[PDB]
């Protein structure tokens, strides 16, 4: 019995237990190391203790780890004698089947060992067994001091010949999915032997400064039209910080201050509600559809946080539907007092632009609709947006529209799930209009166009979105960027959407299955590679 | 101008209670505050991301330590795993008294933190250090929490391969906190290093690894080791010491061996290329398992000139010695190596890590250093001299010199007095007689115009044992007598373990009782207010290794030199009911060729136990914010706040 490590057990301790162990039959200095884990105290490791086992007179063997069959072996049992008297003993290997002894049997060899010395005896035994044969040698002692020893180490012989390794490197892709590995066909295959096969698969896996946008967080104030110029930038900044998770860089209390300000603004604009919820510039002054749509989109965006009433906005959406004409278009019953917050709307055409903005507004209002109830309202708003999309698609097919108009129509059709042909023609026109990270100090209109185009291309990123997003980022990095109001909100939404599109991770799984029809049956295997390498 | 103080370690750990400190100051003493603290994530609409807990303390008791728990169920409900750039979470303190009374902008104040899923302690162990292909590998695990107690969570055991590959994984929950497993190595794998890694199933980066290497081998019968006469060789011009080395060959059971030893020499460069000599090969006969080999200076010079390298080009070259002893009449042989033998121009090494940077004016600056010979134990009785050079902007740089002799543990404590209004301090530390080692550093004075600083001095200047009572003294510097009390905290393993207040006197001695909690290293941060500006200083204090608290004793029936086939009644002692995982290992495996990776001992337990420390550096800083951050603590007073740590490690 010649182990390397045997005392491998776990027991409980009651301050005292006397376990009696049996020493393994070897001549070394065994070291015992223990670890105690206590529920109350904790973990301690014992100081190492050396339990030196020694026999005064012994024989030592070292069988080579590999011995080729049919080949000559040299066996060297060496005698160790630490006694005080010269010993004359005999050495003989017991006759064992499967081995040819040099003497071919139990034939003894005489040798005298002087005290404190060693004397080896050569042996030449060529193996003839198949896999492993046991061998024991006897060193029998004389009458003067009858001391003896016997060691029995199992001798293992390897198989015939040398070993061979075959490597089949391959690459895998989601075409050329299925591939077949040819079976073993090397003619040097030995009919008997081992056949171990292993599979080795390798995964081979491959912004704006928050400080500037923080200044846009402002308290609502002013009359019915000065209030939006402070809620829209505030809501945009809140959404940008929330969705880009830059609140950590800002002081911690800013977010709570932001939600307090947005609640105050929500209350401030809510008090100007008419009977139909159109939210005019003034209570006495006539309503404007552009203002109502702006309110619809901003309140729908903010509704995820403020505890508003969903039904009080459904009637606003219904009133907005009442302003649609026969072709699906929209016109303002009353223009805004100030055209500054219209920005890209003013130009050669407004009705196309106004309709695109309204279509964007309504689709943001579908989410706030309750899933239960208001089914006729949902169906009628879907019909309205279908008619509006038809009209905008006809206008886009007409072409000859402005860059702002083209971009906003493209975004409107993209977000409304327009028919594929109209989406294709609008996208083609927008790409034709694209001007060369140079694209489109820039005025408000140009950043309007770039933001809307970025939204469309995101809703349509392949070498294109990043290159124009860099331009938008460099333009916004200018001090006091986004001078107007709506450009601020859409550009912040654009950076948020672009940034989430840039930073997103998938499972990256490369599961494969291996199957074959062996003579012993059919087998299959599966190797997950979601997250390393497996064999 | 009252303020609220929020104190918390800069990094929180999921699944473990979090220590948070809240403080009151400049209170009219006639009012009581109440409020709650919790964790919330801004990106998910500030959902309460941890259970609520409140302090509701008064001015008479202005200090309160809160144990806030962070269950992982809220965390996965919290969408913390859904963040996109870094695990960044927000800690806040809500109380209506902050808004109505102080007229702040909101009734809340918080801090920015980084969370990590790493938690607990996981210890791995292997059946034997060296393997050869074709055997069965045994191993076991230990599940332990932050408080060093057995845990019953769920872990996943993973077995890595030689090529950084996975072969075998398992999942198991341990009711007994100890788990055993078997594993059979393939009989075809090439000789190389493997690895076993285990981590908690709920966690992600809480993995712990152990390395066992497999190599074709047969266990030897005796080991040979080469012990040089001196671990270092002086290569200073003019004088060269003699090189001598002793060859010791012993049987694995302690008896001496006889035979002939053969040695060859060479040179080792930085990367590891070998360049041997010719004609230097010495063959000698062993006597009582001992043999002494020396080379004269003349023959060494002849070898260098024959190789044409030059004596002056031994700046970092390593002398190479190989042993080829053959035991007769056995006939077998084995090798040994002496790679760790450099050519150095100085016999001593200088450590300058413990001494603090960021000097404080008006207080006695302290210099700490550790003298130790190369590749050896710390040495004692070595004089060390310093040349302090104060850089006074308004006068000539004064040079102050002072020496002191090694205490015995290798450490030096030489206080030096520094005057006011200095620009910087430059000093040179020289230790050795003769051939001293030179190590020079400079430190800049803190910017002027700020409030008075704080000074911490340690009288005994020795690392106390566990159970003692270390003492510290505090004194203010500059015209800052406005305050009336001192605030001090004790940090250990990134946890606020003790908090207390002390009044002002001429001498302010503060006593701390070191216990098993404060091990192996505890920080100590204290601060006071110069009206509104916080000012603080910190001092890292090391703790001696001590001993265990479970008191495991293992012993045998004395040294009777037992024979094979006999029986030994083992004796073992424990202080409490516990489970002991005994392991018997042959020493000859250590003799087998390997890097001789040390088995598990108290050192690694302490190192992993302290691996959760956040702060880095000896301590001390220019501004209160900088020193507070460098001590691994998050600070927020309502006007000044700590920036988030840029990464998990310093
Ligand atoms: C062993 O042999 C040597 C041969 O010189 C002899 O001197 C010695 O006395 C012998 N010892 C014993 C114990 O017979
Ligand atoms: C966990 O394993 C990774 C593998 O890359 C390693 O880098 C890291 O150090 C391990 N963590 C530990 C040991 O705490």
């Amino acid at each position: 019995f010649f182990p390397e490590n045997w005392l491998w057990r776990v027991e409980t301790v009651d301050r005292f237990q006397i376990l009696t162990l049996w020493l393994p039959d070897s001549l070394t200095t065994w070291e015992i190391h223990g670890l105690s884990l206590s529920k109350t105290k904790g973990l301690c490791v014992a100081t190492p203790v050396q339990l030196r086992v020694f026999r005064e007179f012994h024989l030592h063997l070292r069988l080579p780890m590999s011995v080729r069959r049919f080949e000559q072996l040299e066996l060297r049992p060496v005698l160790y004698n630490y006694l005080d008297k010269n010993l004359t003993v005999s050495v003989h290997v017991s006759p064992v089947e499967g081995l040819c002894l040099a003497g071919g049997g139990g034939l003894a060899q005489q040798v005298l060992v002087p005290a404190g010395s060693a004397r080896p005896v050569a042996f030449s035994v060529v193996p003839t067994a198949a896999a492993a044969v046991s061998l024991k040698v006897v060193a029998r002692g004389s009458f003067e001091f009858p001391v003896g020893d016997a060691v029995s180490k199992v001798l293992q012989i390897e198989k015939e010949g040398a070993i061979h390794r075959e490597e089949l490197v391959y690459e895998l892709n989601p075409r050329g999915r299925t591939l077949e590995i040819p079976g073993n066909s090397d003619p040097n295959m030995i009919p008997d032997g081992d056949f171990n096969s292993y599979v080795r698969v390798t995964a081979s896996d491959p912004a704006l400064s928050p400080g500037g946008v923080a200044s846009l967080l402002r308290l609502p104030r002013g009359c019915g039209e000065q209030t939006m110029i402070y809620l829209a930038p505030t809501l945009a900044a809140s959404r940008y910080l929330d969705k880009t998770e830059q609140w950590s860089t800002l002081p911690p209390e800013t977010k709570d201050h932001a939600v307090d300000l947005i609640q105050k603004g929500y209350m401030r604009i809510q008090q100007f509600r008419k009977a139909d919820g159109s939210y005019a510039a003034w209570l006495s002054r006539d309503s404007s559809t552009w203002l109502t749509a702006f309110v619809l989109k901003v309140l729908s965006l903010a509704q995820e946080q403020v505890g508003g009433s969903p039904e009080k906005l459904q009637e606003t959406s219904n009133w907005l539907l009442s302003q649609q004409q026969a072709d699906g278009s929209f016109q303002d019953p009353c223009p805004v007092l100030d055209r500054s917050m219209q920005g890209g709307l003013v130009g050669n055409d407004e009705t196309v632009a106004l309709t695109a903005f309204v279509t964007i507004a309504l689709h943001h209002g579908l989410a706030v609709f309750q899933d239960e109830g208001a089914e006729p309202l949902k169906q009628r708003v879907e019909a309205s947006i279908s008619k509006a999309n038809s009209f905008l698609g006809e206008k886009a097919s007409a072409g000859l529209l402005g860059a702002h108009a083209a971009a906003i129509t493209a975004y409107a059709l993209s977000l409304t799930k327009a028919p594929v042909d109209l989406l294709g023609v609008a996208h083609n026109n927008l790409m034709a209009m694209a001007q060369e990270n140079l694209y489109w100090q820039a005025p408000a209109l140009w950043i309007e166009t770039t933001a809307y185009a970025l939204l469309h291309l995101l809703l349509h990123k392949a070498e294109m979105a990043d290159q124009a997003s860099a331009w938008l980022t460099r333009q916004g990095s200018f001090q006091g960027g986004f001078r107007s109001t709506q450009d601020t909100v859409i550009a912040l939404d654009a950076l948020s959407a672009y940034w989430i599109a840039s930073h997103t991770t998938e499972e990256r799984g490369l599961n494969v299955t291996l199957s074959s029809t062996g003579r012993n049956g059919f087998k299959s295997h599966a190797l997950q590679l979601n997250n390393l390498e497996e064999e | 101008k009252p303020r609220l103080l929020l104190f918390s370690p800069s990094v929180v750990h999921l699944g473990v209670p979090l220590s948070v400190g809240v403080q009151l100051q400049d209170v009219p003493r006639g009012q009581v505050v109440k409020g709650s603290v919790f964790l919330r994530n801004p990106s998910r609409n500030n959902v309460p991301c941890s259970p609520k807990v409140d302090f509701t303390l008064s001015s008479e008791r202005d200090f309160a330590l809160l144990s806030l728990q962070v269950p992982l169920k809220d965390a996965k409900s919290c969408g913390l795993h859904q963040l996109l750039r870094g695990p960044e979470v927000q800690l806040v303190a809500h109380s209506p008294w902050l808004k109505d009374s102080l007229s702040r902008t909101t009734n809340i104040q918080g801090i920015n933190l980084l969370f990590s899923s790493r938690r607990g302690h996981l210890f791995l162990q292997t059946d034997q250090p060296i393997y050869n292909p074709g055997q069965r590998v045994r191993y076991r695990v230990f599940a332990l929490d932050q408080k060093m107690r057995p845990s019953t969570d769920t872990i996943t055991v993973m077995v890595e391969n030689s090529h950084g590959l996975r072969v075998r994984k398992k999942e198991v929950y341990m009711p007994s906190s100890i788990f055993q497993d078997d594993f059979v190595i393939p009989d075809i794998s090439e000789p190389g290093t493997w690895k076993i890694s285990a981590r908690f199933s709920d966690g992600l980066e809480s993995n712990s690894s152990t390395q066992f290497e497999v190599k074709k081998y047969v266990l030897p019968n005796f080991e040979v080791k080469i012990t040089p006469g001196k671990p270092y060789i002086l290569t200073v011009p003019g004088h060269l010491d003699e090189m001598q080395l002793d060859i010791q060959a012993r049987y694995i059971y302690g008896k001496p061996v006889q035979g002939v030893a053969y040695v060859r020499f060479g040179l080792l460069d930085e990367d590891g290329k070998k360049t041997f000599f010719r004609g230097l090969e010495s063959q000698t006969k062993l006597v009582n398992g001992q043999s002494h080999i020396s080379l004269s200076k003349a023959e060494f010079q002849d070898a260098l000139e024959k190789l044409n390298m030059g004596i002056t080009d031994l700046q970092g070259l390593r002398l190479y010695v190989a042993a080829a002893i053959i035991e007769s009449p056995g006939g077998e042989m084995e090798e040994a190596e002496l790679t760790s033998w450099y050519f150095v121009s100085s016999p001593f090494s200088l450590d300058l890590s413990k001494t603090k940077r960021h000097l404080v004016p008006g207080a006695p600056f302290l210099l700490q250093a550790l003298v130790r010979e190369m590749s050896g134990s710390p040495a004692s009785g070595i004089p060390v001299k310093v040349s302090a050079t104060v850089s006074s902007p308004g006068s000539v740089p004064e040079v102050q010199d002072i020496q002191q002799n090694t205490d015995g543990s290798g450490q030096v404590s030489i206080p030096i007095i520094i005057p006011q209004t200095i620009s910087e301090l430059q000093l040179s530390v020289s230790a050795g007689s003769p051939h001293p080692a030179i190590a020079r550093l400079t430190v800049a004075a803190p910017p002027s115009g700020g409030p008075g600083f704080l000074s911490i001095e340690r009288p005994d200047s020795r690392p106390p044992r566990v159970g003692d009572t270390l003492n510290l003294n505090l004194r203010a510097v500059g015209s800052g007598a406005t305050f009336s009390h001192y605030y001090y905290m004790i940090l250990s393993r990134g946890q606020i373990v003790f908090m207390n207040r002390e009044p002002k006197r001429t001498l302010t001695s503060v006593s701390v009782f070191v216990d098993h909690h404060l091990a192996p290293s505890f920080y100590f941060v204290a601060f006071y207010y110069h009206g509104d500006h916080p000012v603080a200083n910190s001092l890292r204090v090391d703790v001696q290794a001590g001993a265990c608290e479970g008191k495991l004793e293992l012993s045998v029936d004395g040294a009777k030199q037992y024979r094979n086939g006999e029986s030994v009644k083992l004796h073992l002692e424990t202080d409490s009911l516990a489970l002991v995982a005994l392991g018997a290992l042959d020493t000859a495996l250590y003799a087998a060729g390997s890097k001789s990776h040390k088995p598990l001992n108290m050192g690694k337990v302490f190192e992993a136990m302290n691996s959760y420390d956040l702060g880095c550096g000896p301590g001390g800083g220019d501004s209160a914010l900088q020193v507070f951050q460098a001590a691994g603590l998050a600070f927020s007073d309502g006007d000044q706040w700590t920036l988030s740590r840029k990464r998990l490690s310093c």
